[PDB]
């Protein structure tokens, strides 16, 4: 009973059972910070049974550092009173709750318990009871630039999926009496070690067709081994096989016990002596709070920092820790510890509320058991940051400024960003932003485009947005939300419905670029992606990529003259599968899904293009006649969609949907049988229908079969639809109709001048004139996943099921088919929060204008399995033009409109270099081999004028500069490159 | 000399390999075990991402070393 | 891109092929018109086939588009122009030149595939009755590659 319209996205990574478990669990947090906040709205929009909230401590102003629920009318009221309100609006599902007390039966109540600004003593209360109750305990912290997370699910955690991949399948070609199995001519099978495996459809080895899991041995990327399978056969032919994902059991550690001997998770492999350490600086920033009334070290204090130290060699004596502190590390842990980050907010809570999840429904390999991160190489270095800069000011900045200073926090106050996109990944960088107080200053000010509109699948992970905003515009909501948020922002944020691309060059030009400081992409495509790079580089601004898919993410950073850019390395490309195999002869469901996409589209929205395109122009048969590859099949489209096959009832339609039926699932299969029946042989003597080939049956209809009348209703409302009829549903219509149906004969045919001519002459003649038409118009029916009430994802699953039936392939659900068809991709808010939170870390950087690549860092993660790593940009690369060093990124040409004769020269004579080509965009300018009277006529004419001549468009009012990429020789006649041109117009 | 591989989906890759091969030589090895084409291979050790032209030596990898094998996402 | 396509044009200008023509129509690089010359010794002989290509914006490292214009009879090539070739849907690798593809073209039309056709009933005249084929295959490309 899970509401698919909203979880449609998060049930491709979770699952149907997996989120059915999860609305059973009761989750309780502790703290209601930033932090505490975070993790509440992941697990509310998640969709857990329901969260309680605990925390009586009354408001402050530095709390609004990074709680973004939380207003300046709040101060002095206990934290969970005034955020309940706010957090039970994120989903109407799951009802949120406060409690002014806990007792310890009371944490009996809930699933999991997570514990955030809370005393270690009070932690080892906590857990002393949940680890002998069973139940999930996860304590998180976050002090300035360090953050810390802890976790223990108890002794007999049972892990049913481990890294969270589809289960592996593959086609067998040959299975040996010794269980060395091969696979299909280059096909991996991409198991490991270790794992297991089912097979079916194998012949001559009845005995493997059980379903009884074997071990796999990998002998190579082609061929594993299951072991002796003497008894059952001397040697398999063809078959599947699907893998086996048996469950796991993991075995957690109380903290009191975890606290001696811990197990560290590593973020960073770069850094692996330093998790050792912030485990005695975390349990000294404790012991200090315990000895100054729960009061932390002072930003940048001295005093403070020697008692913390000692607090440290205290510790690593008592726990009888063999590690060597390290002073300025400890130290800085000291400064920073009233650091309150929403950056680091984020990135903790959107982990945190994974591993929540994974408690709840016992999915994933969780964190076992520390995990200790820092990034320290955000701490700016072009400032003063001393005990004076970092002193608390008394306003919702004081937990930044206690890590930055006020000078720094001025520099923020000033930026002028651009934001590319409004979805998830937009509305959790707006959040940041506005904690940040970014653009909040004088000549501060802040721009986001997008020209998508709120749907109800959007409301799982995209937080800003409500029920109530559904068919509004994304920018525009979230412009309002964050000045919600941050009423500073009144006045200093620019919506734009636009989009970002070669068509809106006349609003994001030059003077609008030029006013910049960085350009934040949130997008999700390539193409939008590689247009926003190139026009950064030649802006040169800085800019900050990041993607999310499932539980992975990936954030990449840009820096002008330092770093190379987005497009500067390549991604795989997605995969297409070929013409033949979809065509005649498919193997796996994702063919059939294919298949079923083309015919929908070749049935209910070309011909009805071609019929409105014919009744529109005046001329249309002769352009379909001088330019369609087939214009004798428009001219049949047209034919019968306009006066042989229109329907007048919903009588009609349904005879029309039998008709096709019989068309597309029994009479090209007896076609293709006839062409190569299932007993003929390939040239070589092999059996045609072998390996990837399935040789198929017609289809004979049967009303009471289910997949024949899905098709039946699905194809008769798209017609009615498309002729705008009424569509019925009672199926004793249906049945009352198709039961009078006499089909015509069929008969395989066999195959064996100016006849063509005269059949077009004579359809055409049949046609009505378009004046006898005027005002009559078909509509055609264009693709829509997300509404289940078109019947679009309902004709598609049905066709691909019979054609399935007709190959013998096993079925997919109407879940499954949406998934495929529709291209979604999958989507999370946890994986949204840890990339956000990365690039507002990196953003803090570029601020601070560092010159140095070794503190930049682009970060990937697996939230599945716990992975994360950190990689320094790769340098632009350099090379040597006319003995001079060139970047070959950022580097260019800066020449006014001359003559192209004056840029040859000016080349010949400057650089030493010939010039051999010379385009702009998508056009030849100047080739070298052009004939030379060409070439006269090209050469005395000015750079702007030789784009227009070529291009025939004349250039538009707004361009001010024209992009040029030049090919040129040297003096040896070796091809040497340059950098771009610029001609300024 | 032996070194894994472990990709950001979970899987391990075992390498024999010697410390003067160069990235091209692991690139070429990564693509005969995945099929991954070298010029989409991306290489982390120790914070670094390794770049085509040098050694193992010059990042300091030695025996049972880890690199993690990443890439980039197309949503958001 | 650009680069690239002008690095493949050159290299085309350099030494006549003998057996293809391509180049930019009008001005555009990214779309070519090439031309191929039926084999010697196949149906398909003294033909002249005019295809299309349409590079993509991300070439090299998206293959390019290609299809016939003129009309052939062949197992391997639909009515639309469509040719059965594995170099252009998923083995495309950003390091052979459009040369390479027009030769595997003229390889293709040198000796039709059945065993994985495209045309089902060309595939089958092709394999029961040779001389069928033979002659079909020769009045289209009189009646079409030829005037
Ligand atoms: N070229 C572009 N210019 C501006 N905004 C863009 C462009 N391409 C995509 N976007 C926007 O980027 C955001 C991408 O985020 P996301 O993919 O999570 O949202 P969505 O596409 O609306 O949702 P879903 O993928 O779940 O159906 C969307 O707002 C999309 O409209
Ligand atoms: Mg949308
Ligand atoms: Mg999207």
């Amino acid at each position: 009973t899970i509401d698919e319209g909203l979880y449609s996205r998060q049930l491709y990574v979770l699952g149907h059972e997996a989120m059915k478990q999860m609305s059973q669990s009761n989750v309780l947090i502790i703290g209601c910070k930033g932090l505490g906040v975070e993790i509440a709205k992941n697990v509310c929009l998640a969709g857990v049974k329901s969260v309680t909230l605990y925390d009586p401590q009354p408001t402050r102003i530095e709390d609004l550092s990074s709680q973004y629920f939380l207003t300046e009318d709040d101060i002095g009221v206990p934290r969970a009173k005034v955020t309940v309100s706010k957090l039970a609006e994120l989903n109407q599902y799951v009802p949120v709750s406060v409690v002014d007390e806990l007792s310890t039966e009371y944490l009996k109540n809930f699933k999991c318990v997570v514990v955030t600004e809370t005393s270690l003593t009070k932690q080892l209360e906590i857990n002393d009871f949940t680890h002998k109750n069973h139940i999930a305990y996860i304590a998180a912290d976050s002090r300035g630039l360090f953050g810390s997370i802890f976790c223990d699910f108890g002794e007999n955690f049972i892990c049913t999926d481990t890294d969270g991949n589809e289960p592996l399948t593959g086609m067998i070609a040959s299975i040996t009496d010794d269980g060395v199995v091969t696979m299909l001519e280059e096909t991996r099978h991409g198991l490991e070690n270790g794992d297991f495996v089912k097979f079916t459809e194998v012949k001559g080895m009845p005995g493997l067709n059980d379903g009884t899991p074997r071990k796999v041995e990998v002998k190579g990327p082609y061929t594993f081994s299951i072991g002796s399978v003497k008894d059952l056969g001397s040697a398999g032919y063809n078959g599947v096989f699907t893998q086996v994902k048996v469950p796991t059991k993991i075995s957690f550690k109380s903290l009191r016990e975890s606290l001696k001997d811990p197990e560290y998770v590593y973020p960073d492999f770069g850094k692996m002596m330093r998790p050792p350490q912030y485990h005695i600086a975390f349990q000294a920033l404790s012991a200090f709070a315990d000895a100054h009334e729960g009061s932390l070290p002072r930003p940048r204090n001295d005093i403070d920092a020697a008692e913390f130290f000692e607090f440290c060699k205290k510790i690593a004596s008592t726990l009888q820790f063999d590690v060597e502190l390290d002073e300025k590390l400890i130290k800085e842990i000291s400064y920073q510890a009233r650091g309150d980050l929403v950056a680091m907010s984020a990135f903790l809570g959107g982990a945190v509320a994974q591993e929540v999840l994974k408690a709840t429904t016992s999915k994933f390999y969780p964190l076992k058991q520390y995990f200790y991160f820092d990034s320290l190489e955000s701490l700016p270095s072009s400032v003063t940051i001393s005990e004076e800069t970092c002193k608390p000011r008394g306003c919702r900045y004081d937990g930044q400024i206690a890590v930055f200073g006020s000078e720094f926090q001025e520099k923020i106050a000033s930026l002028s960003t651009f934001l590319v996109g409004a979805g998830a990944i937009g509305c959790e960088m707006l959040k940041n932003w506005a904690m940040m107080g970014v653009a909040t200053g004088e000549s501060g000010h802040i721009s986001v485009t997008d020209m998508d509109s709120i749907e109800k699948s959007n409301l799982n992970r995209q937080f800003l947005f409500r029920p109530r905003d559904v068919g509004k515009l994304k920018s525009e909501c979230a412009s309002t939300a964050v000045s919600i948020m941050n009423p500073s922002l009144t006045g200093k944020i620019t919506s734009y419905q636009e989009r970002v691309g070669p068509e809106s060059e006349g609003i994001f030009g030059d003077e609008f670029f030029e006013k910049l400081s960085l350009v934040t992409n949130a997008l999700d495509n390539v193409e939008a992606r590689m247009y926003v790079d190139r026009r950064c580089v030649f802006f040169e601004k800085p800019l900050l990529e990041s993607g999310t898919l499932g539980t992975k993410g990936n954030t990449q950073v840009v820096v002008p003259h330092l770093t190379e850019s987005y497009g500067s390395s390549q991604d795989p490309p997605e995969k297409s599968f070929p013409i033949c195999t979809l065509k005649n002869f498919p193997n796996r469901i994702e063919h059939t899904i294919a298949w079923a996409r083309d015919l929908f589209e070749g049935l209910f929205k070309q011909p009805i293009d071609n019929v409105n395109m014919y009744l529109s122009s005046p001329n249309f048969l002769e352009t379909s006649l001088k330019t369609s590859s087939n214009p004798r099949e428009v001219l049949e489209n047209i034919r019968d969609y306009l006066v042989t096959e229109k329907p007048l009832s919903f009588e009609e339609c349904i005879m029309w949907a039998r008709l096709q039926f019989d068309k597309f699932f029994n009479n090209n299969i007896q076609q293709l049988l006839f062409n190569f029946p299932k007993d003929s042989v390939t040239s070589t003597g092999q059996p045609f229908w072998s390996g990837p080939k399935r040789a198929p049956t017609p289809l004979s209809f049967d009303i009471h079969n289910r997949e024949h009348f899905d098709f039946i209703v699905a194809a008769a409302s798209l017609y009615a639809f498309n002729y705008g009829l009424k569509s019925e549903t009672d199926p004793a219509i249906y049945e009352r109709v198709l039961a009078g149906y006499n089909p015509p004969p069929f008969a395989p045919k066999s195959g064996i001048a100016n006849k063509d001519k005269q059949e077009l002459k004579s359809i055409a003649d049949s046609l009505p004139p378009p004046s006898s038409l005027v005002g009559f118009r078909l509509t055609p029916a264009e693709f829509e996943k997300d509404d289940d009430s078109n019947h679009h994802i309902d004709f598609i699953t049905a066709a691909s099921n019979l054609r399935a039936m007709n190959y013998d392939i096993t079925p997919a659900d109407r879940f499954k088919t949406k998934f495929v068809a529709g291209k979604i991709v999958p989507a999370m808010c946890t994986s949204t929060a840890v990339v956000s939170g990365l690039v507002c870390l990196e953003l803090v950087k570029l601020v601070d204008g560092k010159k140095k690549i070794e503190e930049y860092k682009n970060g990937f993660f697996n939230l599945a399995i716990g992975l994360f790593t950190f990689s320094d940009p790769i340098a632009s690369p350099k090379m040597k033009v006319n003995g001079k060093e060139i970047d070959k990124i950022w580097d260019r040409y800066n020449l006014p409109d001359c003559t192209l004769q004056e840029l040859i020269d000016y080349f010949q004579k400057e650089e030493g270099l010939e010039v051999t080509m010379l385009s702009s965009g998508v056009s030849l300018l100047y080739a070298n081999f052009q004939p030379p009277k060409k070439l006269a006529e090209r050469l005395p004419l000015k750079i702007s004028e030789l784009v227009e001549q070529i291009t025939k468009k004349k250039l538009e009012p707004f361009r001010k500069h024209l992009v040029l990429e030049i090919c040129c020789d040297d003096a040896n006649g070796e091809d040497v490159e340059v950098p771009f041109i610029c001609i300024k117009l | 000399m032996q070194i894994f591989v472990k990709t950001l989906t979970g899987k391990t890759i075992t390498l024999e390999v010697e410390s003067s091969d160069t990235i091209d030589n692991v690139k070429s090895k990564i693509q005969d075990k995945e099929g991954i084409p070298p010029d989409q291979q991306r290489l982390i050790f120790a914070g670094k991402q390794l770049e085509d032209g040098r050694t193992l030596s010059d990042y300091n990898i030695q025996k049972e070393s880890t690199l993690h094998l990443v890439l980039r996402l197309r949503g958001g | 891109a650009l680069k690239r396509i002008n690095r493949e044009l050159a290299d085309l200008g350099k030494d006549p092929p003998s057996s293809s023509s391509a180049g930019p129509v009008g001005d555009d690089l990214f779309h070519w018109q090439a031309t191929i010359m039926g084999p010697a010794d196949s149906p398909y002989a003294g033909g002249v086939f005019f295809l299309s290509i349409h590079f993509p914006t991300d070439y090299p490292f998206k293959p390019p588009k290609v299809n016939f214009t003129t009309r052939i009879y062949h197992p391997n090539i639909n009515s639309n122009g469509s040719i059965c070739l594995d170099i252009l849907r998923d083995q495309w690798s950003p390091a052979l030149t459009i040369s390479k593809v027009l030769l595997s073209i003229s390889s293709l039309l040198t000796d039709p595939n059945p065993d994985d056709p495209l045309v089902p009933e060309i595939a089958h005249v092709y394999k029961t009755d040779r001389s069928r084929y033979e002659l079909s295959a020769r009045e289209w490309t009189r009646k079409y590659a030829i005037g």
